[PDB]
């Protein structure tokens, strides 16, 4: 949609690379997370994929 | 007494900057806010707009 009709941004690369990250990456790697398990009674803690949520810089 | 040797002609009509007079219903459009795209449309121009 960008690109085909004027010269790209020079940093365009490194912009969509983050925004993919941002995007799948951390959700990708947060699923593939083992569940805690490591005891005889099984005292299992989970984190809920689904809630993941950044926050702006301090 | 002769007139000079260039032929001269006459243009009547209006003076205007840019017009563009012959308008008709183009079927590709380009994105309506960005004029960056348009250029895309000179490159193959509508057949009626091929040399206004």
């Amino acid at each position: 949609n960008e690109g085909i009709s004027t010269i790209p941004g020079f940093n365009q690369i490194q912009f969509e690379g983050f925004c993919r990250f941002i995007d799948q990456g951390l959700t990708e790697e947060l699923y593939k997370f083992p569940k805690i398990e490591d005891t005889d009674q099984e005292i299992e803690f989970q984190l809920f994929v689904e809630t993941y949520q950044l926050v702006e810089p301090l | 007494f002769p007139y000079p040797n260039p032929p001269l002609v006459i243009c009547f009509g209006a003076a205007q900057k840019e017009f563009v007079p012959t308008v008709r219903v183009s079927h590709e459009q380009m994105h309506q806010d960005k004029y960056s795209e348009w250029k895309m449309l000179q490159w193959n121009p509508p057949e009626f707009v091929r040399a206004p």
